[PDB]
């Protein structure tokens, strides 16, 4: 069974843990519970093949940005998460992508752009802006709600597909 | 300055007592919060709560007596209170300081440093230090881990104020 090392990154509070816990534990808790770091393992079937996902949930803390490099070296694909009601988090995406590119010394790193919190009515990042950013990176864009589960499996599975295509070459 | 104690237990078995000097002379509101939470005199407080995050090389954090999962706790003034001052620094092992969710969000959660943590200076209010029982805090470290999850339940079996 093929293993995929996924890493969830993005600014503090965008919903990285809520997305990961929804995938792993199938529930959502509306609490401020900032992450230190957590690793999870889950077996799934994607496009008819058994996959073992190793998922690293990371802290979104600019004051510890130097601590990211070690997990960027090890990770194989990155879920780059912003919140649709937080324009700063959307700008912070580029900092994470640039850091991944520099640490991994490549423009070809498997990544998916995730716009989370799409259950909230007051959106400040429009879908056109997010689609154009993902297009400029050459990566998929997926809208999610960790609260309702909308798009959650799609986001993680799409990232696996990006890694699978990368390994084919 | 008042002194308070915690009797620490590991999966319900006694480990020992840690006592703290609370710097009421420099941070009176913050010292008073910890003192009253240690006695339980407001009807709630630290007794029975656990250390939910122990990271060897850094600190032991606890104080969530409301949700018992690291997200809760409350002060004696309301859910949260302001940063009183940042006069004192995280100079080394034994420093007692407030956890928070950003500026002006002190509740009941606190941490005890097991090393110098100078990057926390100006962000967390230091308000006391271990007086007796630093050996106990050192012994607590082996029940932690890199991300802080504990391998046994580390609890404040009893706590209060000393004469
Ligand atoms: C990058 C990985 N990381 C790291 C980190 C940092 C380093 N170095 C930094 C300094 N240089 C000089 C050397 C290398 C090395 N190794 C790691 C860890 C072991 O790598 C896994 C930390 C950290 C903190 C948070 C998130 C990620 C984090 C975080 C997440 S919530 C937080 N901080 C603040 C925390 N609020 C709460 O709990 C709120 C919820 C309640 C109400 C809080 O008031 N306190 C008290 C003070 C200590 C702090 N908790 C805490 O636990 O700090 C852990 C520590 C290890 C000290 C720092
Ligand atoms: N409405 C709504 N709230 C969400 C959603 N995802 C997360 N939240 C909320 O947003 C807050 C932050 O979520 P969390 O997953 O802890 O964020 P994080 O990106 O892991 N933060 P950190 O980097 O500090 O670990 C929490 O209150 C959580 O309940 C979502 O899809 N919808
Ligand atoms: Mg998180």
């Amino acid at each position: 069974m093929t293993e995929y090392k996924l890493v969830v990154v993005g600014a503090g509070g965008v919903g990285k843990s809520a997305l990961t816990i929804q995938l792993i534990q199938n529930h959502f808790v509306d609490e401020y519970d900032p992450t230190i770091e957590d690793s999870y393992r889950k077996q799934v079937v994607i496009d008819g093949e058994t996959c073992l996902l190793d998922i690293l949930d990371t802290a979104g803390r600019e004051e510890y940005s130097a601590m990211r490099d070690q997990y960027m070296r090890t990770g194989e694909g990155f879920l780059c998460v912003f919140a649709i009601n937080n324009s700063k988090s959307f700008a912070d995406i580029n900092l994470y992508r640039e850091q991944i590119k520099r640490v991994k010394d490549s423009d070809d790193v498997p990544m998916v752009l995730v716009g989370n919190k799409c259950d909230l009515p007051t959106r400040t990042v429009d879908t056109k802006q997010a689609h154009e950013l993902a297009k400029s990176y050459g990566i998929p864009f997926i809208e999610t709600s960790a609260k309702t589960r909308q798009g959650v499996e799609d986001a993680f599975y799409t990232l696996v597909r990006e890694i699978r295509q990368y390994r084919m070459k | 300055n008042p002194t308070v104690f915690f009797d620490i237990a590991v999966d319900g078995e006694p480990l020992g007592r840690v006592s703290f000097e609370l710097f009421a002379d420099k941070v009176p509101k913050t010292a008073e919060n910890f003192r009253a939470l240690s006695t339980g005199e407001k009807g709630f407080g630290y007794k029975g709560s656990c250390f939910h995050r122990i990271i060897p090389g850094f600190m032991c954090q606890g104080g969530d007596f409301t949700r018992h999962n690291g997200t809760g706790g409350k002060s004696i003034y309301g859910e949260k209170f302001e940063d009183e001052n940042f006069i004192l620094k995280h100079t080394g092992p034994g420093i007692l300081s407030m956890a928070n969710a950003g500026p002006n969000t002190n509740g009941s959660q606190f941490f005890i440093c097991t090393a110098k943590t100078e990057w926390l200076d100006g962000k967390h209010v230091v308000f006391g230090k271990v007086k007796e029982g630093m050996n106990i805090v050192e012994a607590m470290e082996r029940f932690g881990s890199r991300n802080g999850k504990t391998s046994k339940k580390i609890t404040i079996a009893d706590c209060g104020q000393l004469e």
